[PDB]
């Protein structure tokens, strides 16, 4: 009992900051301090404001394309270095595990540094590439995670009988990979939902995301449209998942 | 008739001579056995045949083809593998079929042949089933069923049984053995064990550091030894020493052993003061009472533990001069005359042409 | 095949993080330009100036704020992740999963949240009232306090997830062998448990303490102008003055930790091994 | 009596693994559990050795309650059959761990573990990691880490299973003395019968939770007492008879398999019972062709030879349809060996050297 009691508590720290606001998302008070009666006025304020929508809808469509590209390299270079045994494997398992432990602030004025000197403007392209290489790494170990716990001489097999490598990686690697590739792919969903540093860093007035413009009302004040909006954003952020793991089913 | 023929195989790993300079022939239709201790290099020759390795130098022949750099898809060789190699979501029908469908079969023609090979090895109604459903004889038949479904000129087993216990063992040691007179096709076979390799095979290679030893018959590995290794290897044996005294005809011998002298036969030419190796197996010894012996001259020497095996009762004995020797006997204890004393003066004797001679 | 995928991912690791990072440290050693940014005018102008005292104390001020949230991560999360081990196989995944919906909210609204739970007049704080624990309100807003408080919310799951992997390839006859032997609970814990599992905790600890060098967001909205962090220092010379050598060698001081606790894993695990 | 157990019962994911036990651990003695594989031995062992706890009985040890000690107060020491053996620690720190973490004064540690590894013949790979060692040597530092503690009783789970054949019977005699060196109780638990007939003073055999024998090395082998028993040690031969008068107290007349022989039976019988007559393989002898008034009993035929090596097994098929399965030596460089395959063959025993069962 006194160890169960423990885990709820941790469980309960995080999940109380998220009930309040989806909680005072129905206040009538602007500060949410106190509680003041039920309202709908909030969510339909949220419906008539175009750059909040906009901001949102830029960060979903920047989540869903760092998740697929950085899912396929991922799992491509899993599958290399699971497949093949070579001098070179420790020493890339080493660069990842220094680029995964790494700051952000360093790696994000390095990116921004590297896209003043060739003259590429702050916007899309950055905000992508930036992504995509923190998120890697996560793929990479989850699926060489997955695959190193099945025996490797079913290749060996496969080439005796009459298989080519296409056929090998077609047939017999992917379905027994797929589950990691999911969760790959959820993985970096949420990590890059959740970023703030970097993209405050490697972006531009040109695209503009939840973070940023979330931060400039900060200084005059945060409406309880925000939190309207995060609510929503839960529901729809919940069918993905549920969705991703039928797919894979 | 030839089948496969190794000339001059030469491969080298991580600066390490593991198969100097092979020639090895294997013929039609019998049951050959790869034994000998671990690291002696079985598994690199079997890997050569099957393709999954390349050659450093030589040349390879399959029914006087050069396959010496075809790759390992395109041979008719299939084989067997130790951890099974099975593929965990297939079934075991789409296991066995899977060979079939990489070699673009004809699509009428897969269900019978996965159903006869299903039944060859008797696993006809597991047909749906998949791993980790199965237990490790079924396992192990479900991989022999997809190595033979694809009717191969040889198929290469590496150390299939190691796993089982020891009843079950011994029963696929005889199917294993029905199977391949009724298919008909060439068996080579990789294990570490001596009683396995005398029981099922038809011509057996002792390996030592990638070299052969002896190639022969399972009577002629046991009972023929050509050196000092094959002889300690399979088996348990006695060294004795002996120095050559005289020659009384062509085929014995008068020489001193450990002291004291008796007859030998001795086939190969010899000449006076040569020393010999005599070798004597447990269940040849005799040890018969002295004093009443009037019988013949033999070794002297005590008896020092009784060990009871079970079926066999093991006899340490010390010679006078020092050496250990161990005699080998059934046990029968309704017999009212049974031997059973200890720390007594007894004789060692063997019945004449039991002996093996071997030259220093 | 082979050498396509290698290449891809060494090329893109290469361009995209290693060659950068030789810029930044390069970019320490020069002088500052008002339109040109960087000038090749080789100095060390910008290294001497963080002996300064005005620069010094906010360093030292980070370290002490980012250990304090490292050891209370570890405090509460070792158990978590030890309990965590023993539970049926078919819950474990659930239970995992649960730690990271809470991320698909963006962090900079989360946080706002927890301010407001926090305040004076708040939750949290008329709830005790009412029970009874405490007399009069309590103030931990814009106070060193606030600031570890709201670290150990957003880091706690990176450090749990390496602590549980490591428990959960513990060999059972090990710990069965130690008990046979005479140890109790504790002596367990003192001479193999935290030995074996040594790795874990230094990769919990990177994962941890590096990031709460750069979270900007939690000093500006919860502890003030006295309480800052390395990462508003770095943010103002990159984005509002624009002096970028002055930026690139502040950075270093976070190489530099990087290489220490790197050494440390490496050393960790050969001698496990 | 060391260890005694009364009705132990123990269920594990509501499967049963041990009925009710009782069995008595004598002082001074080398005591084997042999059976098949998943029969229970490994759970007495653990519960002996305090990892588990029972559901319902009592252990003793010197006539004082255990059963609800942890593990850390037993005086009893384990040999686990993977060797667990702390990676971190160098071999003088892994013998000297139960020492150190009973507060024993620091100025007896070293001799004491000194005298352990020169037992086990290690005295001079003292500083080495437990991966700068083979097989045998991480074996023997486990002995000796388990018995430097002087332990009133240690136990071994399969402790010889992954060696090699030679190294087997080289360290199977070197416990055996070690055993009588030390002077304390073992407890073996395998899965080869040889080495419980090689290495043990008393056997007991289970099957599912069950004591089926126990008795000396020579009781198991030449007196079984059911069917289980005999054809798990060695092979058998099991003859149906009939029982038709009793010629005395000692010989009784029956139909063996058609046929008429004297049989020792020593109990009680009337005539029609059902009878099982026992014969090891090797205590059969395929004589001569069938001469009149010389041998009388069996009929069958070869039917196939084959060469085992030292030995050779025949397996014979009788007029009704069963198989017998002769053993016997090799004697090649002997000129009367038989080879004959499929003519009429004689059966034939001692006439004793038979084991009756009811
Ligand atoms: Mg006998
Ligand atoms: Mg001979
Ligand atoms: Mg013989
Ligand atoms: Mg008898």
């Amino acid at each position: 009992l006194l160890r169960g009691g423990f885990m709820t508590a941790i469980y309960a720290y995080l999940y109380i900051p998220i009930i309040i606001l989806i909680v005072n998302s129905f206040n009538s008070s602007r500060f949410g301090i106190n509680w003041q009666g039920f309202t709908t006025k909030w969510y339909s304020l949220l419906m008539n404001n175009d750059s909040l929508l906009q901001a949102a809808q830029h960060s979903l469509t920047m989540a869903v394309f760092s998740a697929t590209f950085a899912t396929l390299i991922g799992s491509l270079t899993a599958v290399a270095l699971y497949r093949y045994r070579f001098r070179g494997k420790p020493f890339v398992s080493g660069m990842l595990f220094v680029v995964m432990m790494s700051p952000d602030i360093v790696m994000a004025i390095s990116l921004l540094v590297l896209f003043m000197l060739l003259g590429i403007q702050l916007g899309f392209w950055s905000l992508l590439f930036s992504h995509i290489t923190f998120c890697l790494p996560f793929v990479v170990v989850t699926v060489y995670s997955r695959l190193k716990g099945f025996d490797v001489r079913m290749l060996e097999a496969a080439k005796d009988l009459g298989a080519s490598e296409f056929t090998i990686l077609r047939k017999i690697i992917l379905p027994l990979a797929m589950p990691a590739v999911a969760a790959g792919w959820v993985l970096s969903f949420t990590l890059s939902m959740d970023d703030v540093v970097v993209s405050s860093f490697v972006t531009g007035p040109s695209y503009e995301i939840l973070p940023l413009k979330i931060y400039s009302m900060v200084k005059v004040g945060v409406s309880p449209e925000v939190n309207a909006l995060a609510t929503i954003l839960l529901v729809l952020s919940l069918v993905m998942v549920i969705a991703s793991q039928l797919i894979a089913r | 008739s030839p089948l496969v023929q190794l000339a001059g195989i030469r491969k080298c790993f991580d600066g390490k001579e593991v198969i100097p300079q092979l020639d090895l022939t294997i013929n039609n239709g019998e049951f050959l056995t790869l034994l000998g201790p671990s690291g002696c290099g079985k598994t690199t020759v079997l890997r050569l045949i099957a393709g999954l390795e390349t050659v450093d130098s030589g040349r390879i022949m399959l029914d006087n083809e050069d396959i010496t750099h075809v790759p390992a898809e395109n041979r008719y060789v299939n084989t067997v593998f130790q951890s099974y190699a099975l593929f965990p979501h297939m079934t075991v029908f789409e296991n066995v079929a899977f060979g079939l469908r990489m070699q673009k079969t004809p699509a009428a023609e897969i269900t019978p042949r996965v159903m006869e090979a299903l039944r060859m090895v008797q696993l006809e109604t597991f047909a749906q089933r998949k791993p980790h459903q199965l237990s490790g004889g079924q396992q192990q038949r479900v991989a022999i069923a997809r190595a033979v479904v694809n009717k191969p000129r040889l198929l290469l087993l590496d150390q299939s049984l190691s796993a089982l216990d020891y009843k079950l063992r011994k029963q696929m040691q005889n199917e294993l053995k029905a199977l391949q007179r009724k298919l008909g096709i060439t068996f080579v076979f990789v294990t570490h064990d001596q009683e396995e390799a005398l029981t099922m095979s038809d011509r057996i290679v002792v390996m030592r550091d990638g070299r052969i030893e002896q190639d022969g018959t399972p009577r002629e590995i046991y009972e023929e030894p050509k050196n000092l290794f094959v002889a300690g290897f399979i088996g348990e044996i006695n060294m004795f020493n002996a120095t050559v005294i005289e020659r009384l005809d062509e085929q014995r011998v008068r020489a001193n052993v450990e002291g004291r002298e008796c007859n030998i036969y001795v086939n190969f030419a010899v000449e006076p003061g040569q020393k010999l190796h005599v070798l004597l197996r447990p269940e040849d010894l005799r040890v018969e009472e002295i004093n009443d012996d009037n019988h013949a001259e033999g070794l002297i020497g005590y008896v020092r533990e009784r060990n009871y095996k079970g079926m066999t009762l093991e006899s340490v004995v010390e010679l006078e001069n020092g050496k250990m020797v161990m005699v080998s006997e059934f046990f029968n204890e309704d017999d009212p005359d049974f031997d059973h004393s200890l720390d007594q003066k007894m004789a060692i004797n063997w019945v004449e042409s039991w002996e093996v001679v071997l030259a220093d | 095949f082979q050498n396509v995928v290698i290449v891809t991912i060494v090329g893109w690791l290469v361009l995209f993080v290693f060659l950068p990072n030789l810029m930044i440290i390069g970019t320490s050693f020069l002088t500052r330009d008002d339109a040109s940014f960087v000038k090749m005018v080789f100095t060390l102008d910008n290294y001497t100036r963080l002996l300064d005292p005005l620069y010094f104390e906010v360093l030292l001020h980070s370290l002490n704020m980012a250990l304090i949230a490292t050891l209370a991560c570890l405090v509460l999360g070792y158990p978590f992740a030890w309990f965590l081990a023993k539970l049926p196989h078919k819950v474990r995944p659930l239970l995992l999963f649960l730690l990271i919906v809470p991320f698909w909210t963006n962090s900079l609204i989360r946080i706002y949240g927890l301010k407001i739970f926090l305040s004076t007049k708040g939750y949290l704080n008329e709830f005790l009232l009412w029970l009874g624990v405490i007399d009069t309100p309590i103030r931990i807003m814009f106070t060193p306090s606030a600031v570890i408080i709201g670290l150990v919310y957003i880091l706690l799951p990176f450090m749990v997830m390496p602590l549980y992997s490591s428990i959960e390839k513990l060999d059972k006859p090990l710990l069965e062998a130690a008990r046979d032997l005479g140890a109790s609970k504790l002596q367990t814990f003192i001479r193999i448990i935290i030995p074996l599992t040594m790795p874990g905790i230094i990769a919990g600890c990177l994962l941890v303490m590096l990031p709460a060098m750069g979270l900007f967001y939690v000093s500006d909205l919860m502890g003030g102008a006295k309480n800052l962090l390395i990462g508003n220092v770095i943010k103002v010379q990159f984005l509002n003055i624009r002096d970028w050598p002055f930026g690139a060698a502040t950075s270093i001081t976070l190489t530099i930790v990087m290489g220490l606790m790197l050494l440390v894993y490496w050393r960790a695990s050969r001698l496990l091994n």
